[PDB]
């Protein structure tokens, strides 16, 4: 109930590896959140308005991870819907009011539990800009700020519809804005091109390294959202690019760190999971070009593990796998103390 | 023919020239003889760029054999005038008119290639008429001799009378050179 | 006549001229004398790509007779100094300018196709005045000509007596006995 | 002037050129005397449409009273260097670099129209100087004149002798004639 600021960052960070920015932001953000739904007491300060969090940062960054995360701290219902799906009523599509639909079915359709419900709509950015665009920011801009429920009768006429107002619950945004640097680049130092330009480092994983730290509402507005819901979302939370310094502080730091539970399906049967430095660093490096960050990690060790996973079992005495370096590329194969 | 990219903004796929797509990250091109057409179009899109933000930076680059001396002066002008720096890199060649708007750039922002070639001469006129009408129009050009090589003098800093003899006959500087002269700040060579 | 071409990309589809459409590809096409409007687009062009990925090899075909000596140095500097590398494949005729640009690839990465020709020449200069105009005009064209001996030098690796030598009079050389020369690292046949 | 044509694709109307509308079917015309700019087009468009489909054939028409050597080389090394078979197909004149064009064609691809009329001359050229530069250019128009006569044997399978000796003058041929020379495969007549 009510953990500390603090309290939440450190728990948060067991996993999350490097965003502290965003940790206390997000952190102070859910805790003044939930202390009106704790505050409710009649004393003329029921008027207090939630604030939404707008967190942009390159995919895969973690921005779900922080919201999935803090939603257990949280032990209440938590969706992520995304935002694509959505469209603007008159044509063929979901309809807004699905949102609170599928929302309300991870509640029990308990009223309670729905006013203290946290969102994560995600890619927000696809909504820029007669259909599609300005039409569904608009539907949208009522449901995020004030709106009341129509979610339709599970099971079992059209009365039975239930209610609920949508002021409570804090309405959490991530979006991945391509192209967003380049907005944040015209506000000083716009030249692109030139012998004196701020021409781009690289096209890898190194670009964004702190290019969100200075977002204002105005490029946001630039980029294509609507004054008025940008307006709506006074937070703006910022997230790394997960660079390869980071997949290394990644791979075997956190709780959930693939190493660590790849180790501990290897030592059930006996084998002593082992890693060499450089053989971290190199999976990273791999799943920077491929694109796949976070979600790459996990494939590209189970194409240098699940080849002698398959054969760990059968054979016996095994007491250690070391994974080299060049293991991870296609050169060696993994090391093994077939004996002792 | 000038080739045609794409921005891919957020807002939406734009097509802009080669030139216009510079032109939007403020650079400015100085290409062939010096002329009054010409010139107003780098007069035009200084001012257009003042407005959008008169604290950024303007990029002009300098390739050219010189021409008339009004149309350069405008540009000269224009450039202090405005409020925002005008950076200066010289690429291929710079002459008489062309090195001085090279050299009329803010302090520390003037550049140049390792094989560029600077070069400074006397203004050339000419006319025909009268000799009442010759003696006004030389006295004209002469004048207009000595603001140019006060011009160089103010932001090179050398003495005048050193500008004057070095102005009297053609001289090519390249970047080192330029550097000791005063013409420029620094030699570019890579990124 | 340039026809048009569709990208037919996922966003939509956009109608690109056939040279902008291989712009995109970080392709870059010299044809025609070198002059300074010629020339400035592949400067913006160069610069362009360099921003949109300042890492992949840039491919520039050159098919020239010559032309401007400055112009060529503005593209021979901006190669060198930007960070992609900059490939050359020789399509048709290099000459003594055109020649320079394909020396002036990144190494390992110049090319040029079986029935191509690549002369080299000294820089042609012209020039009218007074005797000391000529011996001022003498010595830049002098000056010159030892910058871009001293270029192929550093490019193909032969010392600069051979190619002071060589230059003097025009010397055809074809594909395999460019790459004996160091004017290119391979002659591409058949994919 | 050049007319509109309509699409109408599945997914929505387009509006393309006659010839853009043909290059989308992998057909490139060349038309006039063969020059630097001309030949570019078509080189892009080759390469293009390798990009599109590198197996599907390319049909190529050729209607030219020939033109530069080097141009015309920049086009017979690309034909022959991508991977697409590209098909040859004349359509009434190919004087000297026609019909190293149209006898440059994949084999069994080489059609021409049945009043065609092809020929076959050396290459002529012109140059002044002095002696020593006469001789060096003597020689190059020299091994030009060989490396053709060898393009020919190789594709029409005929000794260098008799190519040799029927490139000293102007020799007509008739679409019947040229089929059994070895320069085209088929005489197409009706569909
Ligand atoms: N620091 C991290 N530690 C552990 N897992 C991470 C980290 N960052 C990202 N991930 C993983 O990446 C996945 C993608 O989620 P996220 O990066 O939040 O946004 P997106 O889903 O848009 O890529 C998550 O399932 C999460 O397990
Ligand atoms: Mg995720």
């Amino acid at each position: 109930k009510l953990p500390a600021p603090k309290e939440i960052r450190t728990i948060l960070d067991q996993y999350v590896i490097g965003q502290e920015r965003a940790k206390k932001v997000l952190a102070v953000a859910v805790y003044n959140h939930y202390k009106r739904l704790n505050q409710r007491d009649k004393k003329d300060d029921i008027e207090l308005g939630k604030s939404n969090i707008l967190m942009i940062g390159p995919t895969g960054s973690g921005k779900t991870l922080l919201a999935e995360t803090l939603a257990r701290l949280l032990n209440v219902p938590f969706t992520i819907a995304d935002a694509t799906t959505l469209t603007e009523a008159g044509y063929v599509g979901e309809d807004v009011e699905n949102i609170i639909q599928k929302l309300l079915q991870k509640c029990d359709y308990d009223v309670e539990k729905a006013q203290m419900g946290i969102v994560y709509i995600d890619e927000i950015d696809k909504i820029s800009r007669d259909v599609s665009g300005e039409g569904v920011q608009q539907a949208l801009l009522k449901l995020i700020e004030g709106t009341v429920a129509s979610v339709p009768p599970q099971g079992g006429p059209q009365q039975e519809f239930l209610q609920v107002d949508t002021r409570n619950i804090l309405f959490i945004c991530g979006g991945a804005f391509a192209g967003l640097e380049r907005v944040i680049q015209n506000r000083s130092a716009r030249g692109g091109i030139g012998f004196n330009a701020e021409v781009r480092s690289q096209e890898m994983g190194k670009k964004v390294g702190e290019a969100f730290k200075e977002v204002e509402p105005e490029d946001l507005v630039k980029f294509g959202l609507i004054p008025e819901f940008v307006g709506r979302l006074p937070v703006i939370a910022t997230l790394d690019e997960l660079d390869e310094a980071a997949l290394m502080q990644i791979l075997t730091e956190p709780k959930n760190a693939l190493t660590k539970q790849y180790a501990k399906l290897f030592e059930m049967e006996g084998v002593d999971l082992e890693f060499r430095p450089d053989a971290l660093k190199a999976v990273a490096r791999k799943a920077l070009e491929r694109k796949t960050g976070a979600r790459g990690l996990r494939s590209i060790l189970e194409g240098i593990l699940l080849d002698t996973m398959y054969e760990i079992p059968s054979q016996q005495d095994v007491s250690k796998v070391v994974i080299d370096e060049s293991v991870i590329d296609g050169s060696s194969q993994p090391l093994m103390i077939y004996e002792n | 023919l000038v080739p045609m990219v794409v921005e891919q903004s957020a807002r939406g796929e734009r097509a802009y020239d080669i030139y216009s797509r510079l032109l939007k990250e403020r650079i400015i091109f100085l290409v062939g003889q010096v002329e009054d057409y010409m010139a107003n179009l780098v007069v035009a899109q200084l001012l257009f760029l003042e407005a959008e933000n008169p604290e950024k930076d303007i990029h002009l680059y300098i390739n050219s054999p010189g021409g008339s001396v009004t149309a350069g002066m405008s540009i000269y002008d224009t450039m202090q005038f405005i409020k925002p720096n005008v950076s200066t890199t010289c690429i291929g060649q710079a002459c008489s008119m062309g090195a001085l708007l090279l050299a009329g750039g803010a302090a520390g922002k003037r550049y140049c290639l390792p094989h560029s070639r600077m070069m400074i001469h006397q203004p050339l006129g000419g006319f025909q008429g009268q000799a009442s009408d010759i003696e006004i129009h030389a006295k004209e050009i002469l004048f207009i001799k000595e603001r140019l090589n006060q011009i160089l003098a103010h932001h090179t800093g050398q003495p005048l009378d050193v500008i004057a003899r070095d102005t009297d006959r053609d001289r090519f500087m390249s970047g080192d050179e330029a550097v000791k002269y005063g013409l420029i700040d620094k030699v570019m060579t890579q990124r």
